[PDB]
């Protein structure tokens, strides 16, 4: 009901080929909730808020990237510096866009 | 002993419900909620006036000891009067302890900023502005930072369309990369995965 | 060349991921993150399937 | 087969073509419309009906796993085939 | 492939094809589906 | 390491470039490396452990 | 101080950066959604529901495929109460029509009815 | 045939022999694809074997790679880097993002497609396509630009 | 139900029937719930179906082949839970989360079931009915179900105008609307006339009546007849259905006269069938004696 | 009409308008700009070329994905011809050069190449055919390429009989050789203007409303069988427009008196070159010669386009020629040159 | 059938050495300052 | 129907915002036309200004005119720091829009939108 | 556990040969002249470059490239309509359309995969029951149009005929672990 079974198992046994089939097409459903989970991605912390009404869609995602707050904070880390110590700033604070823009 | 089945742990449950009633009992001006979830995470519901107060004792108590900004968040429910839902979700590294607060506001009354309380709630909040249309009083510099310049409209409201409005191409008489109303090849199938038996009998709302 | 203030623009590779991952299930949702940290791709999976 | 219109394109297996007054074949001019020479339903034609023994039979594609899912079939009909609704093989019960 | 060779069939290609693009053998895209909507079809005969 | 972490180009580049405190750190809302950088000893995975 | 006073209807069509073609020239349907008949679950007959008036839905050249021109086409929104639904359309400018929940009629069922002396609800097979 | 056209197609031979031998793309990558862009650069496939090498500038830049997500923030600016590069100019969308929108497509602030923005020459699909169709598209580049014949165009005149 | 099966043997199968070109049946789904069983015997009120065998071999159908027709049958492919009665015209055409549902109201007879129109990529495909206890409560007739395929064939898509050969001709919506605006100023109110179908809306006929109106035109008829003497239409409960069909469950005698409400108006007459089963209704006939 | 050419969608890129064009000028200056209003509006646009793919690539976002078919045609070539337009219901005729190669000429790229396109128009059936020739191209003018565009009114009009023919002036825009050849003479000491530039009046007109004309002469019922003229709002002398151009470069102005004959003399001096030429003999008595009152002839307005000023969109098409000190220079930093009814 | 599944020998893998090895080369600092005034006083001599 | 105030107690600070943001984006237009390299002229883009305060006029909430004074600064702060370029600015005058006719013939002729 | 990288524990104090070593080790250059050493290995070393398109870099059956459709060995197409891939496709990069054939067979009459849209994640190959779509390993299709990577049942057809040999050995080498 939330991992699809094997392919044997789909194509010998009934009620897999149904699980399959659901899983695929619908989805398993989450129960209703919220949860904030932080794992330590090499960049930072890497985090995740979702938030579930029921249904086998997300009602909310948010992506807590630690690169997101790495370049709010990069104005303090600039100060007293120049074009080559902006770009070693740069550089150090481990910046990837995809995560920071969404 | 179960393999599928997460093991639950009850003592943090019931550290996280002692310090619900702590804080709750700390600031009954403020505080409309205290709930603790199955997954241990405790969760304050505050007055929208109560965000400077709340998150400056959570920061600087010394039994709370908040001092870092996991997150800020809106959520937009419209169905209820104050339909964008603010989360704040804090952690505690003396402790070891993540907390979440929220509040609510609509689209005309703004809520208070904590850039003096932490400063990630800078861009944090600027976010949210662009995002969803809630204002933030005496904030630094309040503007865009997701969006295109001149966009109209907060694209993570429930109410706007998921292609959006308005699309870009180069116009080659004006040489230009100009804006005009959306247009697709393909609509975007929308496709009803929601099945009509109860999944969960432990949510199930009493009929009006 | 000394700086005084750094302000940097983003969201120009901003692409309504949330909403996107909003409007799709879980599964369907699941290779979004790889694309969020294409740096940091099965970190983001074990994120998402450890909240999940 | 493969088969021609009058306006001289090829047919597709699925009965698609253009018409003579389609502005849509200037795509293929000066290029070609690509068609699938195998027809499916002809390739599955030439199939001999497989005779068993059995009053309800199993069909899985061959191959085991890398077939289809396994469905029975009864071939209580003497005057039409069994035929597999994953397949296309036709079977035939045996009554002599 | 000469010690294992792979299994023949019928419908597979006897002979490879390269890329063909910008080349006048290469791939056009339409729309395999008949037509949806037939509209009627007016009488060749005048009511006067 | 023999390329860069002894070479003093790279020490006169990083070396006193960038510094952040760790109460600064902490307010910004920095995490993973930097804060280990600042000094402040904080891993999810040796806190918060998962899997 | 800290508190006016207001006499208006809580109009935002400015602020929410809409088009106003699709303020204006758009309609919306606030209903419960009907069951589908082809299942007995009617665990979707419990939320309202507030969906768009259907625009132009045409055939790509291309490939066939359905181009549209609306970008509010898949646009459906929930709502716990109808009441809540009319504050959320009056405040979005949208023009609406609301169909009542069709709740199921109560029904006599009987097991002994399919066995009756002398009515006329007796089965004649099972 | 005469002996006028015979030179000026062995012209267009050498010109197209230079052009495609010394292929410099602009500095611009975006996303996933860009990783994969500089994975082609890493030592195992050598665009710099193939005699391609990468200069910031769009001035000293021959072919643009459009590597990542065309945003309606990013729009104004590849078109801009497009028309500061000079006329003998190519352009290779690289994955789904850059092609027709990829993963994106039904986004409110994405592009369908980089042509949208920039003439296109090549299209790699992939997501991400990886440093082996990379060099596969910059090679069919490299034969696309010996198929031009623009001294033999201009001949014929 | 559990995620895994202990099934180790082999499952039976049973040959199709072939009860008609609408209601396609791959019997080997089916479950033995007796459903559509019980709506012929109740609702459809044929009595043709039913369970033949013993144990595991007891088949749902018809023990001969016989063909399946009443009005209302598109109902058991409704109420058939499992896909064993399935719709032939809707075979392998498309799937539930394509499908839009679209509210609507029939058409086809002037009962005015609820329906949903499932609609995919701006083309039709399916029809079904709406729950309205005061109406038709689950259910449609045949023709309802399965009439949306004629609205893929011999439609008018562009106007059309008589060519001086005396041929229609295709031509665009200004010269049609100039030609029929010419001849409306050329002639005068009782030269002008018009007359109405069935498929035609509310909207439609006070629109071209108001046109005829303001041109003086007091001809618009209709082509169904009702008696235009005594009260006419003046009085609206002179041609309603007065009772409605909450009175067909309320009331006790129920005489139709000149009227086959089997065959006019199928949920009609399903709902009286449906009193008569329960409520022990007394229905007579005045006319031709019908099934 | 066909069921596949039904108008459809709200006039968007990805809409149908039921326009399939075959534009066969879409590799110069106006089939640019008329491309691009058929590919926005939403056509089947069919671009035959003899140029390089990468001279017709700029063409290639000009329109929806499949909505444009580029095929290779030779002006010799009637098999590519009826090839191209085979499959249309709109053919446009922009073929033109300003000067004479050796494999083609004016009475050629005038007469033959349009009588050719005409004739295998008529021979696929198409429904609408719309040509280009020039204003006050009448007959017996001073220059061959007008008794040459005359000659080919003439045939187009007696192979096709229902031709729209547009005559348009001196047509302006960003890529023309109009403003741009003006202010090229900057590169030169002097402006040597025959007679100082007086009595030679011109009204030019915008590239982007004589597209929209000829859009609109594709969508328009009553445009058939027509001859329009598509003429500038305001009639200018040719020292005067001289003035105003050089004063919106802001680099200088020297004007020079100097004689027709000795000018149509180094004008072929610079024609005669293998390449591109500066100038040619009949560009200099086109320049020179002035244009006519349009009378009788319908305009842009009976088309649906408002002419829009040179005045109004000047600055667009010259910024490139002034210089960095003048560059940030605004509409009104310029007097407008002053027109003339006659 | 026994299960066969992707699994690391049953004596274990070998040892990955994982420290920072810095090889500690050159010479001492008399050494190579008495070369260098070596050769500076037999270019001058 | 008593709220809380966002800036203005009542509409007239409200319409004093409205006049001092007016003032300066007409004060702006000028500098952003000689900045930016604009086709259109002075008096143009003070039309553009105008009618756009013009669309949002009939607005009498004293929030919501709050809430427009606020995007009306943050517009007028992305013209001030060049962050707009000249597209984005252009994209106000719709010149690439083929406007839609407010005509039921019109409408009718064209397509099926109302 | 933690340690220090940068931290040193105590001092060295002060010597006259550790300030003769650290007096070389400023002028003299050493750390750079031990980085110009590594340096030179790594040119005396053998290069990782492969010679394309002569060589080409390894890869696994597990392999995700261009589309393409199967048959079963008797020639009939695999596909069976149930679109699951359509509904497992994250974007939304398969449409199908589907009819019953002449002889009954539930048949796809369209089946359209736009590549510009498609993410090549396997989503559609590991959803099908029958083992119909897949993703052949050639990578090499790259073009010179946007619409030539627009694929249709035609192309895909093509393509599973064109790399059966290929698609069914690896589905043979890989299948045992899905
Ligand atoms: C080692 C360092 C020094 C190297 C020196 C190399 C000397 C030898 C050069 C041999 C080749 C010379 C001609 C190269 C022309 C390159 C540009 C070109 O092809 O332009 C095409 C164009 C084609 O012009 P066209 O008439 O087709 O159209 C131009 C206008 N457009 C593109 C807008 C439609 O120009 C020429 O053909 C010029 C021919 C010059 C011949 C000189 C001999
Ligand atoms: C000149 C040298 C060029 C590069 C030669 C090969 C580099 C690798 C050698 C081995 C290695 O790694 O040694 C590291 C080692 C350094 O090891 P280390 O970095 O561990 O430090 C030694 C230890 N302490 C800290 C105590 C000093 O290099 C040496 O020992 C010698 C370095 C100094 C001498 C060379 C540089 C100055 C030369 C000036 C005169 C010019 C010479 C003639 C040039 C002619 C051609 C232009
Ligand atoms: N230029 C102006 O201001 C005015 C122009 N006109 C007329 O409008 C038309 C279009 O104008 P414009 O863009 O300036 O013209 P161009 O000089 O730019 O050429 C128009 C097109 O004709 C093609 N062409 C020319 N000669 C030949 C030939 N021998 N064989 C095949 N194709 C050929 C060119 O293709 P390629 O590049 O491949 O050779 C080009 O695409 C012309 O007929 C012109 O006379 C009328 C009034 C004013
Ligand atoms: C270069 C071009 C760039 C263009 C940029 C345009 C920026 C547009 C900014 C818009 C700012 C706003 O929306 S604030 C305007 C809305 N204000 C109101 O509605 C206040 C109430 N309105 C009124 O009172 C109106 O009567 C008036 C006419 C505005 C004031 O007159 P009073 O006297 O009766
Ligand atoms: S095509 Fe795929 S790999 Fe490339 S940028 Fe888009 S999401 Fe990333
Ligand atoms: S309704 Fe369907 S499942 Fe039930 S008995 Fe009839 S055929 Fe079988
Ligand atoms: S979908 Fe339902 S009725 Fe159809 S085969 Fe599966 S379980 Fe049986
Ligand atoms: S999942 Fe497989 S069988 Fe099902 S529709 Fe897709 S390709 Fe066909
Ligand atoms: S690989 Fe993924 S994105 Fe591509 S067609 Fe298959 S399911 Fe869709
Ligand atoms: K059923
Ligand atoms: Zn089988």
């Amino acid at each position: 009901k939330v991992s699809p079974p094997k392919r044997a198992e789909m194509k010998t046994s009934m009620e897999s080929l149904i699980h399959h089939f659901k899983l695929y097409t619908e989805g398993y459903q989450v129960p209703p909730g919220a949860t904030y989970t932080a794992i330590e991605a090499p960049k930072g912390e890497f985090g995740v808020y979702l938030v579930s009404d029921g249904s086998s869609r997300p009602y909310r995602c948010k992506i807590k990237a630690p690169g997101f707050a790495h370049l709010a904070g990069l104005d303090k880390m600039s100060k007293g510096h120049m074009l080559a110590d902006v770009v070693a700033i740069i550089g150090t604070q481990d910046i990837v866009f995809g995560e920071i823009d969404r | 002993k179960r393999p599928t089945v997460r093991p639950r742990s009850d003592v943090t449950h019931k550290q996280l419900s002692a310090f619900g009633e702590y804080v709750a009992e700390i600031l009954p001006k403020y505080v409309q909620q205290v709930q603790v979830s199955c997954l241990d995470e405790l969760e304050i519901c505050i007055h929208p006036d109560g965000v400077i107060p709340t998150l400056t004792f959570l920061r600087d108590h010394t039994n709370a000891q908040f001092k870092s900004l996991a997150d800020l968040t809106a959520v937009d429910v419209p169905t209820r009067q104050n339909r964008f839902e603010i989360v704040y979700n804090l952690l505690s590294l003396r402790f070891n302890s993540r907390i979440r607060v929220k509040t609510y506001a609509d689209e005309l009354t703004p809520i208070d900023s904590i850039v003096s309380v932490h400063i990630a709630a800078n861009w944090y909040e600027r976010e949210v502005w662009d995002m969803f249309g809630v204002f933030f009083f005496n904030h630094p510099d309040l503007r865009r930072i997701l969006t295109d310049y001149g966009f109209e409209g907060h694209p993570f409201r429930k109410d706007f369309p998921l292609t959006g409005y308005v699309e870009l191409r180069y116009d080659d008489e004006v040489k230009r990369v100009v804006a005009e109303p959306v247009e697709l090849a393909q609509e975007f199938r929308k496709f009803d995965l929601n099945s009509p038996w109860e999944a969960f009998p432990a949510y199930r709302q009493p009929p009006e | 060349e000394m700086v005084r203030k750094c302000d940097p623009h983003i969201g120009l590779l901003h692409r309504g991921t949330e909403k996107l991952i909003e409007y799709k299930t879980y599964l369907q949702a699941l290779p979004y993150f790889d694309r969020l940290d294409y740096v940091s791709m099965m970190c983001n999976e074990q994120a998402y399937s450890i909240a999940v | 087969g493969v088969q021609v219109s009058p306006s001289g394109e090829k047919i597709t297996h699925t009965g698609q073509v253009y018409d003579e007054k389609d502005y849509r074949r200037v795509r293929f001019v000066d290029r070609q419309k690509e068609v699938n020479e195998n027809f499916a339903i002809d390739l599955i034609a030439q199939q001999p009906v497989n005779e068993v023994e059995h009053r309800i039979i199993a069909c899985d594609g061959g191959g085991g796993a890398l077939g289809h899912p396994k469905v029975y079939i009864n071939l209580d009909k003497e005057t039409k085939t069994g035929t597999c609704g994953y397949c296309g093989l036709q079977f035939k019960q045996h009554h002599h | 492939p000469t010690t294992n060779p792979p299994t023949a069939r019928k419908f597979i290609w006897t002979n490879h094809k390269f890329n063909v693009s910008a080349t006048p053998e290469q791939y056009v895209p339409y729309s395999t589906t008949r037509k949806k909507i037939h509209e009627w079809v007016p009488p060749s005969t005048p009511y006067k | 390491e023999e390329m860069l972490t002894n070479n003093r180009i790279w020490r006169n580049r990083t070396v006193d470039i960038g510094v952040v405190t760790a109460e600064d750190a902490l307010n910004y809302g920095f995490s993973g490396v930097m804060l280990r950088g600042s000094g402040i000893q904080w891993d999810l995975r040796k806190t918060q452990p998962y899997d | 101080t800290q508190l006016i006073t207001v006499d208006e209807k809580l109009d935002i069509t400015t602020l929410t950066g809409v088009p106003e073609e699709h303020i204006k020239t758009r309609k919306v349907r606030i209903f419960v959604p009907a069951r589908n008949n082809m299942q007995s679950g009617v665990n979707n007959t419990k939320k309202w529901k507030m969906e768009f008036d259907t625009r132009e839905r045409w055939e790509n050249p291309l490939m066939g495929w359905a181009s549209t021109a609306d970008p509010l086409s898949n646009m459906v929104l929930t709502f716990s109460a109808k009441e809540d639904a009319i504050a959320f359309a009056e405040k979005n400018g949208w023009s609406y029509d609301v169909e009542e929940k069709k709740v199921p009629k109560p029904k006599s069922k009987s097991y002994g009815a399919n066995f009756s002396w002398n009515k006329r609800t007796r089965v004649s097979t099972k | 045939r005469s002996r006028a056209e015979y030179v000026v197609t062995k012209l267009d031979d050498l010109i197209n022999w230079a052009r495609r031998s010394s292929l410099w793309p602009m500095t611009f990558g975006l996303a996933c694809c860009a990783v994969e862009m500089m994975h082609m650069a890493a030592p195992r496939y050598d665009m710099d074997r193939f005699g391609v090498v990468f200069r910031a500038s769009p001035r000293q830049a021959d072919v643009m790679i459009v590597a990542g997500t065309l945003t309606n923030k990013m729009a104004p600016a590849l078109r801009k880097v497009y028309d500061q590069m000079p006329e003998p100019r190519y352009v290779v969308s690289m994955g789904s993002c850059a092609n027709g929108g990829g993963y994106y497509h039904y986004s409110y602030s994405v592009v369908r497609g980089c042509d949208r923005i920039v003439p296109v020459d090549i299209y790699v699909p992939g997501c991400p396509p990886t440093a082996e169709a990379l060099l596969y598209g910059i090679l069919q580049l490299q034969r696309k630009i010996k198929r031009e014949q623009k001294l033999k165009i201009w001949y014929r005149r | 139900g559990s995620d895994r099966s202990r099934f180790l043997e082999g499952k039976r199968a049973v040959e199709d029937k072939n009860i008609g070109p609408l209601v396609k049946t791959i019997m080997t789904r089916c479950i033995q719930c007796t459903r559509c069983i019980r709506f012929a015997s109740e609702i459809a009120g044929v009595d043709d179906l039913g369970t033949t065998g013993r144990g595991n071999d007891m088949q749902v159908g018809t023990y001969i082949e016989k063909m399946f027709m009443s009005e209302l049958s598109g109902n058991v492919i409704d109420i058939c839970p499992v896909g064993a009665l399935t719709s032939k015209p809707y075979a392998f055409t498309a799937r539930p989360w394509e499908t839009r549902k679209t509210e609507s109201i029939d058409v086809m007879d002037a009962v005015g079931s609820n329906i949903v129109v499932s609609t995919r990529t701006g083309e039709v495909m399916r029809i079904l009915p709406r729950m309205h206890e005061d109406i038709n409560e689950e259910w449609i007739s045949d023709k309802t179900r399965f009439a949306y395929d004629g609205l893929k064939r011999q439609r008018l898509t562009e106007p059309m105008v008589r060519n001086e050969k005396g041929l229609l001709t295709y031509t665009s919506w200004e010269d049609a609307l100039s030609r029929v605006a010419g001849m409306l100023q050329n002639f005068e109110g009782n030269a002008v006339a018009a007359i109405a179908g069935g498929l035609v809306d509310a909207e439609a006929l006070v629109a071209l009546k108001d046109l005829l109106n303001k041109v003086d035109s007091d001809n618009l008829c209709t082509e169904e007849i009702f008696p235009t003497e005594g009260a006419g239409t003046d009085l609206r409960s002179n041609y309603l259905l007065n009772t409605t069909i909450a009175g067909v469950e309320e009331a006790d005698v129920v005489l139709l006269v000149g009227t086959n409400p089997r065959f006019e108006a199928p949920l009609f007459n399903a709902r009286i069938r449906k009193s008569w089963l329960h409520n022990d209704l007394k229905v007579a006939l005045i006319g031709s004696p019908v099934d | 009409l066909h069921h596949a050419v039904i108008p459809h969608g709200k006039g968007g890129r990805s809409s149908v308008s039921g326009v399939v064009a075959t534009v066969f000028g879409a590799t110069g200056f106006l089939g640019r700009y008329v491309v691009n209003h058929l590919g926005r509006m939403g056509s089947q646009v069919i671009i035959p070329y003899r140029c390089d793919v990468y001279d017709i690539m700029h063409l290639r976002l000009m329109g929806d994905l499949g909505q444009l078919t580029f095929l290779e045609w030779d002006a010799r070539d009637k098999d590519s011809i009826r090839k191209a337009v085979q499959h249309s219901n709109v053919v446009i005729n922009l073929i033109g050069r300003e000067w004479e190669t050796r494999n083609f000429d004016f009475e050629d790229v005038f007469v033959n190449i349009p009588r050719a396109i005409a004739q295998a128009s008529k021979e696929a059936g198409v429904e609408r055919f719309i040509h280009v020739s020039h204003l006050n191209a009448s007959m017996k003018s001073s220059s061959k390429s007008l008794r040459s565009k005359a000659v080919g009114e003439k045939e187009v009009r007696s192979v096709f009989p229902e031709a729209i023919i547009i005559r348009p002036s001196d047509i302006f825009g960003r890529e023309d050789r109009f403003l741009n050849h003006f202010a090229n003479y900057r590169w030169f000491l002097a402006v040597p203007l025959v007679s100082l530039g007086f009595k030679t009046v011109k009204q030019p007109v915008y590239v982007a409303d004589v597209s929209k004309g000829i859009v609109n002469a594709t969508k328009d019922p009553d445009a058939v069988g027509k001859t329009f003229a598509f003429t500038g709002p305001n009639r200018y002398l040719l020292f005067h427009l001289v003035k105003y151009i050089f004063g919106m470069t802001h680099r200088t102005f020297i004007p020079y008196p100097l004689p027709l004959f000795v000018y149509s003399w180094i004008g072929k001096l610079f024609g005669l070159s293998p390449f591109e030429p500066w100038t040619t003999k009949d560009k200099v008595e086109r320049i020179h010669i002035s244009d006519v009152m349009p009378t009788d002839l319908p305009g842009l307005e009976d088309l649906g386009v408002q002419p829009t000023p040179l005045e109004l969109k000047s600055i667009e098409v010259l910024r490139r020629h002034r210089t960095y000190r003048w560059l940030s220079s605004e509409i009104e930093e310029t007097k407008p040159a002053k027109t003339v009814n006659y | 059938s026994k299960v066969k599944q992707d699994m690391p020998p049953p004596g274990g893998y070998g040892p990955i050495d994982y420290k920072r090895n810095l090889p500690r080369r050159g010479l001492s600092g008399y050494s190579m300052f008495a070369v260098g005034i070596g050769a500076l006083i037999f270019g001058y001599w | 129907t008593s709220v809380k105030p966002i800036f203005s107690r009542d509409l007239n600070e409200a319409k004093r915002r409205v006049r001092e943001l007016y003032r300066a984006w007409y004060r702006e237009v000028p500098n952003t036309v000689h900045l930016m390299q604009l086709d259109i002229t002075v008096k143009q883009g003070r039309d553009k200004v105008r009618e756009m305060f013009m669309k949002n006029a009939h607005v009498t909430d004293p929030r919501v005119v709050d809430l427009l004074v606020i995007k009306g600064k943050m517009e007028l702060q992305e013209t001030i720091k060049v962050w707009k370029q000249r597209t984005h600015v252009m994209r106000f005058f719709h010149e690439t829009e083929t406007p839609r006719p407010k005509d039921f013939l019109s409408k009718f002729y064209m397509g099926h939108d109302p | 556990t933690y340690k220090y990288v940068n931290k040193k524990e105590q001092e060295s104090e002060v010597d006259m040969k550790s300030a003769t070593d650290n007096a070389a080790r400023i002028l003299m250059w050493t750390e750079l002249i031990r980085g110009l050493g590594m340096t030179l290995s790594y040119l005396f070393r053998e290069p990782a470059t492969i010679n394309y398109p002569f060589e080409k870099g390894p890869l696994s059956p597990r392999f995700r490239g261009e589309h393409a459709l199967r048959r079963y060995p008797s020639g009939e197409e695999r596909c069976i309509a149930c679109k699951l891939c359509e509904a497992i496709c994250p974007a939304q990069a398969i449409t199908i359309e589907a009819e019953p054939r002449a002889d009954g067979s539930r048949r796809t009459t369209r089946y359209d995969i736009d590549m510009t849209k498609c993410i090549y994640c396997g989503f559609c190959q590991e959803a099908c029951p029958v083992d119909a779509i897949v993703e052949g390993p050639n990578f090499e299709f790259s073009t010179e149009t946007h619409e030539e990577l627009l694929y249709n049942k035609e192309k895909l057809l093509n393509n599973g005929d064109k790399w059966e040999a290929e698609i069914a050995a690896n589905i043979q080498a890989d299948y045992l672990y899905r």
